[PDB]
Parts: structure tokens; sequence; C-alpha cells
């Protein structure tokens, strides 16, 4: 299997609405080596996705979100089951891969008398943590301080694409408009500037977020280049006994 | 292929599907700008990409998009189109959108109006056909009184009548009349059915034809009266009154017959003064007898098959004709060159009724285009989407060759290079057909999927030896898997000894049979025992790419691996056919005696509301169709809103959820049998 | 003639008056000090030496450029003293400021202060008073969460992070806390919630104020996120110096050993 396929099949996986929803194990078939993928626990948590892979005959662990299952947002379990596999990974030098569609986190009651926030760090500091060699890549969305704990730059991320249909915004149109535009009144218009301006991946862009924006059919013949490029990676943090995990 | 000769710099083509794809071929070989109308779906289509301009028309359905006049009015005011192509389909027969482009400038590739409502009804076509001299339907014009008119007619022309009840409306019906018993008592069955289906209870009684075939002849002409016949065309092999494989130069006749036919054709044409390329359709018996049969005023959709053995673009031939041009040919300047054969590869399963509509998103698409002499016309491209709404026709694949049997051969071997993954075809059908004794032989008719497969397709039977190449192969396959997962790279902290096994002794499950099977390896050549038969096998073993090409004695096959998991199941296509296969070892198969079987419980019917919700808009009704996991409905939620399938395929019978309703979790929605 | 010494005068008397009177006084009504009073009581009299007070958002964005919406120091005070003579380094958050909504400025001063104590070996408290990210800001809030979480992570292990939530704190910077060793509330006046109510009402369709969605309460009852709750902010501060005496500097220093009777 080369390392250069193309893969047109994913120009146009990810519709024009942003209502309708795709499923993201369709992309991680088209991306590895042989379109095989061997999945950890399939139907427990569903909205997220975690699995071995194999990406020019090195062996790497996928994570990636899930949009048919209710829309993609993380809850408790998620949480838990992103966050022991990425450790796992990291512990014998596996590499990463991330898929981000987030839109934020479910919203209820059950979930803040639960204990959601810990969990959420658990994920976060599952992603800071890694020392292994991570690539990340952003096909629709990403929202909020979801899109800090799915690995964004900021946390040591090594390289990080986005699809063109991808966008990266603080809240929602509509929230943004009302929290900031009050006393104005008029959201016939704000709206269509702020969603022609700040509803595109370029004020991410302009600041270097994002490595680059890149055509989706060669998403593969990105990835490999990289992971031949972070083999060697070594990097040193402060001596201590072992940290102190949210669990 | 001249360029200098002046001609319309913009075209609009108002179709989908490989037709436009093919008009916007031709007109870029043109050097003419080509516009192109699409639906909301069909933005990111290979046709709207192929062109220069696109305009939308309209919503998904094609009663709003593609036969909508305003959305091509306006297309047409703002492009400012100088000709109009509609291909065929949609509105290629429609007088008002005829003369509605016709009206205030623009030209309209095709034939006029008058011609399109002498042949818009099968009456009057019939009536103008016999005015012109030609060998008509063996009937009589009227209409039938009592069972006296009946036996008279039947005395009247021919012993071997129908009693069917034509005229009215459609004019079908399973009748004969060959006895005058017979004549009576079918004439009050078909008086009855008549009453009952449309109450005209009067007959145009016509003579029965045996096992007829079905030929056509295609005819060009421009406005100085000018007509030619391009050689015939064979479309027998019908299955719901459609055609799936189609052969140009026909075999049952000579050339006495076909000069007839085409004379016939010529005059039929400059009696209704036709100006473009059209077909005139007969049935033809066995005693070599043609009755005219309907006339297509618009371009045939197998009209590539008829291009190849004359080498005459009929797209470039029709543009130069409504432009004014006269033809540039003369009759004997026509040649027979070679040989053509044309299959159709639908989305449809040819298990069921020989095709059900199905749907899905392709994941890989690849055409044989590097294979000698083989010519693929597809409007689909990997990541295509084949929706409900439009035929479900994938592609259309064309094979020329010196004579029959090595057009016959290069088909065969395209189809077994031909890669759909994603949706399912009936690429096994076309493979089963284009071997079987009777076509090669050449005697067929519009019967022979009815007779062949009276209890229908069950798919290609294997003899002893191709079983045997099949076990050989599925183990070869499966021995390269398992010796190439031993290669890892060094280590230099713990060594990897390598096992050096020398034989594999497998037990392999088909159908409902167990073999034992002995398989060695040395270097790139397996020898393969299966039932002491002995066997080689030598490839490449590439185990990456979709088509493995291996030679088992000599002979060359081609094989894909659809399916493999790690307990031993695989599914190959091979000679076109997939098939299911589990391999084990010895000592697993041994073991997996005292394995318990699971045995199943409740009914399929499952389907119920994977969480509360509400449901903005419901579109099933109890006894609607239903398609292969067609999408059933539609529950939306918070942000994303869902939409649940029919993966199962069942009649409608009640539709306990309705619209609107806030039905909670494991709630009954659609009952599906 | 220069104006460089008044304009230091006018920049000190901004950042001790914060952004007005009249939310010094809305503060106080609520029965809520402010943040230079909270490090005064919690460090000891005369050790604090604050740093970086000259600091302003860089944004000109949907008339944030105005005079009016700059402020020095935006709306937080850092920097380092000495607790029973041992010493440490705190943040405070100033909810006058836009709410205490955290910006490119806000999260640089944490990240600096962080890797000071870091890089000297000393314990880190957080006294959290925020209503969230910024908006008009964009993605210079989301990057300053990601710099301080990724901080708070490298930190972990190394030295003892504790936080101590006085006001109502909402969004991504409820992570933060989440992070450290050690959480603390304040009773009837903190909050923690992802989301507001408003947002559990539009789409669970339920009715729920902040009291029983995000209190001091339900957090230190039935939650588990938080370690102990006080009454107002003074037993809080008094109670915060009394268990920071209990803890070690760093990893590197041995349990501490007091004089016995
Ligand atoms: C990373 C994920 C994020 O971005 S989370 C950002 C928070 N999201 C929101 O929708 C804001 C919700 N927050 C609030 O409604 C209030 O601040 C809460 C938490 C309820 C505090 O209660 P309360 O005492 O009634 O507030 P207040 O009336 O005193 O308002 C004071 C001023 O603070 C401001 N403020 C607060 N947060 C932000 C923010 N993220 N961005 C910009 N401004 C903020 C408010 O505009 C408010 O202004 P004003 O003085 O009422 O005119
Ligand atoms: N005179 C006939 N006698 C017996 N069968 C006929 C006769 N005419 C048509 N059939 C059948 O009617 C079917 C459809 O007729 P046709 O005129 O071609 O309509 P369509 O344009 O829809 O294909 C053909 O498959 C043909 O086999
Ligand atoms: C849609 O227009 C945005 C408003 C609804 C927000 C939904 S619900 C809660 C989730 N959190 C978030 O940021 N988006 C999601
Ligand atoms: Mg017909």
């Amino acid at each position: 299997d080369p390392s250069d396929r193309l893969v047109p099949e994913l120009d146009t996986i990810v519709p024009l609405e942003s209502t309708k929803a795709y499923n993201m194990v369709d992309i991680i078939h088209s991306v590895v080596d042989e379109r095989e993928f061997f999945e950890i626990m399939p139907n427990y948590a569903k909205n997220i996705i975690v699995g071995f892979a194999r990406m020019n005959g090195r062996t790497v662990g996928i994570v990636g979100n899930q949009p048919k299952v209710a829309s993609g947002c993380l809850d408790i379990n998620s949480s838990v089951k992103g966050a022991r596999f990425v450790r796992f990974c990291d512990a014998f030098n596996i590499p990463l891969i991330t898929f981000v569609d987030v839109p934020g986190f479910l919203p209820g009651t059950a979930q803040e008398y639960g204990g959601i926030i810990r969990h959420g760090a658990k994920l976060l500091y599952a992603f800071a943590e890694a020392t292994v060699p991570k690539v990340t890549v952003i096909t629709r969305k990403a929202y909020g301080g979801a899109y800090d704990v799915m690995s964004s730059k900021h946390l040591c991320g090594d390289t990080n694409y986005a699809w063109p249909t991808a966008e990266i915004a603080v809240m929602g149109a509509k929230g943004a408009v009302e929290i900031i535009f009050k006393g104005h009144e008029n959201v016939e218009a704000a709206q269509a500037e702020y969603i022609e301006k700040f509803a595109n991946p370029f004020p991410a862009a302009v600041r270097g977020f994002v490595d680059d924006i890149i055509q989706p059919s060669s998403t593969r013949a990105r990835i490999c280049c990289d992971l031949d490029v972070l083999a060697s990676k070594k990097v040193q943090r402060p001596w201590r006994k072992h940290a102190n995990i949210p669990l | 292929y001249d360029p200098n000769e002046k001609t319309f710099d913009k075209i609009l083509v108002a179709n989908r599907g490989e037709i436009a794809c093919r008009v916007i071929r031709t007109c870029k070989k043109m050097g003419i700008k080509t516009v192109a109308i699409h639906s909301d779906v069909d933005a990111s289509s290979v046709h709207v990409k192929m062109a220069d301009e696109a305009v939308c028309v309209g919503p998904a359905p094609t009663s709003k998009s593609y036969l909508n006049m305003d959305a091509i009015m306006e297309a047409i005011k703002k492009t400012r189109a100088q000709a109009v192509h509609p291909g065929y389909g949609f509105l290629s027969e429609n007088k008002e959108f005829a003369r509605c482009l016709a009206a205030e400038d623009v030209v309209f590739i095709g034939p006029d109006t008058h011609a399109i409502q002498a042949m818009g009804d099968k009456i009057e076509s019939k009536l103008l056909a016999k005015k012109a001299e030609v060998n008509t339907i063996p009937g009589f014009d009227g209409v039938v009184k009592d069972a006296e008119e009946a036996v008279r007619i039947a005395r009247e022309i021919g012993y071997p009548v129908m009693i069917k009840a034509s005229a009215g409306g459609g004019g079908k019906g399973m009748r004969i009349a060959w006895d005058d018993e017979e004549t009576r008592d079918g004439f009050r069955l078909s008086s009855q059915e008549a009453a009952s289906s449309f109450g005209d209870d009067r007959l145009l009684i016509e003579k029965f034809i045996d096992n007829p075939r079905h030929i056509e002849i295609q005819v060009l002409g421009d406005k100085h009266g000018n007509a030619l016949w391009l050689n015939e065309r064979e479309c027998s092999i019908q299955r719901r009154n459609q055609k799936v494989v189609e052969e140009a130069p026909s075999i049952f006749l000579d050339a006495e017959t076909r000069r007839a036919m085409g004379e016939q054709a010529v005059a039929l044409a400059r009696a209704v003064k036709y100006s473009s390329a059209g077909t005139v359709e007969f049935l033809v018996d066995s005693k070599k007898n043609f009755y005219f049969l309907e006339m297509n005023t618009r371009l045939q959709v197998e009209h590539p098959v008829t291009e190849c053995i004359t080498g005459l673009d009929l797209v470039q031939e029709m543009i130069r004709v409504a432009k004014g041009y006269p033809l540039r040919h003369k009759q004997a300047d026509i040649r027979i060159n070679g040989w053509a054969v044309e299959c159709r590869v639908y989305a449809e399963d040819p298990y069921k009724s020989f095709g059900l509509p199905s749907i899905g998103r392709l994941s890989q698409y690849q055409e044989p285009l590097h294979l000698p002499g083989v010519r693929v016309d597809s409007g689909i491209q990997p990541g295509s989407d084949i929706s409900i709404y439009y035929d479900p026709m994938i592609s259309k694949l064309i094979t020329y060759g010196s004579d029959r049997t090595e057009a016959l051969k290069r088909m065969a071997d395209a189809l077994d290079n031909y890669v759909i993954r994603g949706v399912t075809h009936n690429i096994a059908l076309l493979r089963e057909v284009i071997i079987n004794s009777r076509f090669v032989k050449g005697d067929i008719s519009t019967k022979f999927l009815s007779d062949v497969y009276p209890d229908g397709f069950k798919g290609h039977m294997l003899t002893k030896s191709e079983k045997n190449q099949l076990l050989a192969i599925a183990s070869s396959l499966f021995v390269a898997f398992q010796l190439r997962a031993q290669h890892f790279q060094e280590n230099s902290r713990m060594p990897v000894i390598k096992p050096d096994i020398a034989n594999w002794e497998l037990s392999v499950k088909l159908h409902d049979k167990v073999h034992t099977v002995v398989a060695s390896n040395n270097g790139s050549v397996f020898s393969v025992e299966v039932d002491g038969s002995k066997l080689n096998v030598t490839s490449t073993w590439n185990l990456a790419s979709p088509l493995l090409s291996v030679s088992v004695d000599g002979t060359q096959r081609t094989v894909q691996c659809l399916s493999r998991e790690a307990g031993g199941n695989m599914s190959i296509q091979f000679l076109g056919t997939v098939y299911k296969v589990n391999i084990l070892t010895r000592l697993a198969a041994e073991l997996n005696k005292f394995m318990l079987e699971k045995v199943t419980e409740d009914t399929s019917s499952v389907l119920r509301s994977p969480m509360p919700g509400v449901v903005v808009a419901v579109s099933v009704k109890p006894g609607d169709a239903v398609a292969e996991g067609q999408e059933i409905c539609v529950i939306e939620a918070m942000k994303m809103q869902n939409s649940m399938t029919a993966g199962k395929t069942g009649t409608v019978k009640s539709v306990h959820c309705q619209a609107g309703d806030t039905v909670g979790e494991g709630d009954l929605l659609v009952e599906l049998e | 003639a220069t104006s460089v010494n008044e304009r230091i005068e006018n920049k000190r008397r901004t950042a001790l008056l914060g952004g007005g009177q009249r939310r010094i006084d809305a503060q106080h009504k609520r029965g809520k000090l402010t943040a230079r009073e909270r490090i005064s009581l919690l460090l000891d009299p005369g050790s604090f030496v604050e740093s970086d007070m000259f600091v302003e958002h860089r944004c000109a964005d949907f008339g944030m450029a105005a005079d009016k919406n700059k402020f020095p120091g935006d709306s937080v005070v850092t920097g380092r003293g000495r607790i029973n003579g041992r010493l440490v380094y705190v943040f405070s958050q100033d909810f006058t400021v836009f709410g205490g909504s955290l910006s490119g400025a806000h999260a640089q001063k944490i990240c600096k202060i962080m890797d000071q104590a870091i890089t000297v070996g000393a314990p880190v408290i957080g006294l959290n008073d925020s209503g969230g990210a910024r908006i008009q800001e964009g993605v210079e809030s989301l990057a300053g969460y990601a710099d301080i979480f990724l901080r708070n992570v490298t930190a972990s292990g190394v030295i003892p992070q504790i936080s101590l939530i006085m006001g109502p704190c909402a969004g991504g910077a409820v992570y933060s806390p989440a992070l450290t060793d050690f959480t603390f509330m304040v009773k009837d006046t903190s909050y923690l919630f992802i989301t507001g109510p408003d947002v559990v009402k539009s789409v669970t369709n339920e009715d729920v104020t902040q009291e029983e969605l995000g209190g001091a309460k339900t957090h230190t009852t039935m939650s588990g996120v938080a370690h102990r709750a006080f009454e107002n902010d003074v037993d809080a501060l008094c109670n915060l110096r009394d268990f920071f005496n209990y803890l070690p500097l760093s990893s590197q220093d041995p349990a501490p050993v007091r004089e016995c009777h």
C-alpha cells in the first residue's frame, strides 16, 4: 500500500448543511492502510471512536468524534473511554491520529450531578501529557473549550490540519451575536457579517493556530509524511515521581 | 473534427447522468462553451464540474428540477445560450417544451414538433405507417362487435393471432386466439378484462408472433430531405421491458433483409420529414418477417454501440444538422467495420426479480480503461451518491472487436476488471448472460431471461475444475496473508525466530461442504492439493491492490477479496460471482466441533426510536415501496438531525408513529416485514 | 517638561480603583471583597510584591480599542508573597472589568507567574472569580485557556496547586480548578457549571436555577468536585492559610516537621 495514494471519496463526505451528520468510520477506513481498523469498545460511548490501525506499516492509535450519535458531543463515558486509550498509547510509544468534529459538551442536569468536569479534565490531561507524535485533522466543527480538550496546537501538538469545510469559533454565531450586539438589537445584518467573516477557519489560520488548510483528497498523503519526520521526537520535562491524574 | 466551420458558441445541456457528460465532451472537442443545469443535490456531479458554467434549477425531485419550464426559461435568459440539447428522456419528447424553446430565438437540437406530434400516439403512428406503404403489424383497423367479428378477423389474416385487449390504454394482456373456440373464449375473457381494466370492450386484433426478436434501425436526416440508415442494432435481452445487453450488428439478419428494413425506415422518415437522429423498431419472427413497432424521436440510449462499428460521431452530426448544414456522407459510404457489444451496469441486486433499486455512496470506483478495446461511459466518480429520485444506472460498457467471439471475450475481461465498492450491482447477471450457450450460438428472444431462469437468478453454477481452482486460490491467499503477518523489523534486543512450517493443512468450508487442502510454498509459487488433485498457483501476491491476477495451471484468472476476517470468513469475487468461504487450520476445525450453536429468537421487526424526540416530517404510507436500506424517516434533535432508514427490506403495513409526535425510546415507529 | 511622572500616578490609581467606584460598590453590596484586599488578607502584611501592573489588552476589534474599554492590569492581580515566612505565588481574578473574562493579557500574566513558580519551586494559589472567556477576543481566549491547561498539567506532581472558588465560574475556566490538587468553595456566593441554566432549559426542557445547578452544596455533597465549603471570604482565607501550613513547598523537599509539645 503506497503512502501517497489519493482518496478522492473524501472530497464530498461532509455535507454542506450544518445540520446533517455523517460517519467518521468511513473517513478512518479511507485514510488507513488496507482499510483495516481494529475498534476498541465499539458499543460503549458511541459518540467517540478509538482503535488501532497501521499507516505505512507503523502501528497508530486513532481517536475521533462521531457526529451521528448525540451530535458528537462529549459526555462522562466517552471522556474516560478516550482518556485511558490515549494514556495507554502514550505509555508504549505509539503515535496518535485525531479527527475533530465537536460542538461542545452535552448539557443537562445529570451531567453536572455526575461530575462531567472531572472526566473532561481527565481527557484534557490525557492529551496534555502525551509525548508521542500526534497529528490532528479538523473536519467540520470545533467549539469552545472542547477545541482545546481535543489536542489543539497549544498543548504541544505537532501538526494540525483543517479541511476547507471546517470552522473554529468560541461559540455559535447566534450566541455570540446575542451576547455582543445587545444594545444594537439589530440581528438582521450583524449576524450576516459575523457568519461571513468569523464562520470560517481564517481567523485561526492567520494566527498560526493551524499548520495549513489541506484538500481532503490528500489527507492520507500528508499524515504519512509527518509520521516519517516525527518518528525521532524527544522532549524533556521536570522530574517528578508521578503527576496527579484527576481520577 | 474541423473547427473552421462556424457553429453555435453556447450550448445548454438540460440533462444529467452520462449523456450530459458525453454531450459536454463532444462540445469541448468542438471547442464550444457548455452550460449545465443541476438540482441542489447534483452540485458536485461529474457533468456539472466538466462544464464551464453551472446554474441551479430547484430542489431534489425531478418534477421541480429537470422538468421545470420556468427554471429552464430563466436559465436560458440569463445564459443567453445559442442552442439547447435535451439528450434523451425527461423533456426530450415534450412538444410544449419544443415550441416554447423554438418561439423566441432558441434553436433546439432535435426533431420538429410536427414529427413528435405525429409519432406521439400509437394509433396515429400506425395509420401513418400504413399510409407509408411499410410492413405494419398484421391486423385490422376497427372495433370488435361480438365473437363473430373476432372469428372473422382470425379467418381474415393468419391463424396464429392473439385476442389480446389492445387499443384503449396500453393494450396489454396474455391472450391467444389460435383456434376457433379459442378465439371465442379468449374474446370473452379479453372483453371481461377490458371492462375491468379500461371499459373499452373493443379490440384491435393483431396476429401472433412466436419468440419475437427486437431489432432497430438508426436513421439520420436533415432539413434538405436526405435520409440515411446506419446499420441496425439488436436489443432482445430485456427484463421488465428494459434492455440490458445490446449487440450492434444483427447475427440473425442478412444483407437483403437489412437493406429492405433500411429502405422502409428511410421511406417512413421521408414521409414524416424527420430532420434529426431517430430509431425505428421492428419485431422479427422466426420466418424472417419484420413488422414495424414504434419510432423513437430522440437520441437512443444504446447509440455508442452503433457508433463504434461506423466511426460517425452522432452528437456531432446532430449539431451540424441543427446548424443547417447538409449531410457530408452518402449511403455507400457506410460500412460495417467490426463488431460491438454493449452492457449496462445498474445499481441493483439481480437476485430479486432480476433487479431491485438500491441506494448508497460509492467508496471505490475503478474502470478497466487500460484493457484493449474497452470504452466506458459513466457519470459516476468515486464518492458519488446513488440517490432514489433518479435512475440507478451506473455505467455503460462497450467492447468492439473484429468479430463476435473477440468482442465477447473482451467484454468478459472488462467485466472481471471493473471495481465497484459501496453499492450492489448486477455484473454477475451480465457475465452469465454473455457466456450462455444459447447467447453464444445466436438463439435469443425477448423471453430469454424468462425461460433461461424460470425460478430466477441463482448465481453462476460452478463445475469441478472451477471449484478446485477457487479452493486453491483461496488457500493460497490465506497462506500468503499468514506469511506476510510474520515480517517485522529488526529489534536488536529480542531477536525474532521465524517459524519454519513446511505444510499448511487446512479445512475449507464452501456452501455446505468441507474439503481438506494441503498447501506448500516455494517462494512465489504455491503447490496446493485438494482431495488429491494437484494445482500450482503463481502471482505477485500484492495484498494491497483490489484486483489480484493469478495463474492456476497456466490458466490466467482475476479475483477480488471483498472481505477478510480473523475468524476465517472470506468473501472472494471470482468469475464475476461473490463466494463466501471459511478457511481454518486442521486443529481449529477439529476443536470447533464442540462449539454449541446459538439459536436466534424474536422477530426481525426491531425498528424503533433510538432516543425520544419529535418527527419533523414523515414520508411513508402503508404499502409504499421500500428500497434496499432506503431512508424511511427523520427524527430531529438538538443541533444535528437523525435520519433512520429501513435497512431490512419489507412492505410497509402500519405506521404507528406520526409526524410531530414526541415518541420515546423504544416506541414502535414503522412495522416492516 | 515631561508628563511621564503623572502618567505613572494615573495608571497606579486606575489599577487601585479597578474599573469604577460604582462597580466596587456593587461588589461590596453582594458581601464579596475585591482582589486586592483578598490578597492582603491571604498574605503576610507588607510582603506582597505585585508584578506586571502595566499590562493592557491589545485587541482592536468590535470597538474594544476605545479608551473607555482599555484598563491597565487586564482584570487580574498576580505576584509573590510569604505565608508564615515561606514563599508562595498568587493570582487573583477581578470581576470588575468585563466580569473577569480572560483575554490575551490575562492568560499571559497567569502563564508567566506559573512559569516563574515552577522555575523557583514554590506553590501556587489561585483565587478564581470569572464569567468565562471573552467572546470579543475570539480564539485568543481559547489559546489562553490551552496554555494555562498545559502549564497546569506540566507542573502537576512538581509543586502543589490550590484553587479557591470565590465567585461564579463558568465555561472553559471551570477546567483549570479541576486540574489542580485541591479545590475549595464559598457558600452562597460561588458557582461552577460548564453551561448556564438558560441553555439547559432550551435544550433538555428542564427548569433549574444556579443554586442547585452549580452551587457549593451540590459540588461538596453529591458531585465530588470541591473538597470543602466555607461560610464567607475571611474564614475561607484563614482556613486556607492553616491548610497551606501543612504542605511542603515542592516534591524535592521532605514533609514539613514542626516544633511539638
Ligand atoms: C471557553 C468557553 C467560554 O467562552 S464560556 C464564556 C461564558 N459564556 C456566556 O454565555 C456568559 C454567561 N455568563 C453570565 O451570564 C454571567 O457572567 C454570570 C456567570 C451569570 C455572573 O452572574 P452576574 O453577577 O449576574 O453577572 P453581571 O450581571 O454582574 O455581568 C457583569 C459583566 O460581566 C460581563 N461578562 C461575563 N462574562 C463575559 C464574557 N465571557 N465575555 C464578555 N463579557 C462577559 C458581562 O458582559 C457583564 O456585563 P454587564 O455589566 O452586565 O453589562
Ligand atoms: N405486437 C406485440 N406482440 C407481442 N408482444 C409485444 C408486442 N409489442 C410489444 N410487445 C412488447 O411490448 C413491450 C413494449 O413495447 P414498446 O412499443 O417498445 O414500448 P416502450 O417504448 O415503453 O419500450 C416490448 O417489450 C415488446 O416485447
Ligand atoms: C446552535 O445554534 C447553538 C445553540 C445551542 C448550543 C448546543 S446545545 C449545547 C451544546 N453546547 C454548545 O456549545 N452547542 C451545543
Ligand atoms: Mg418501445
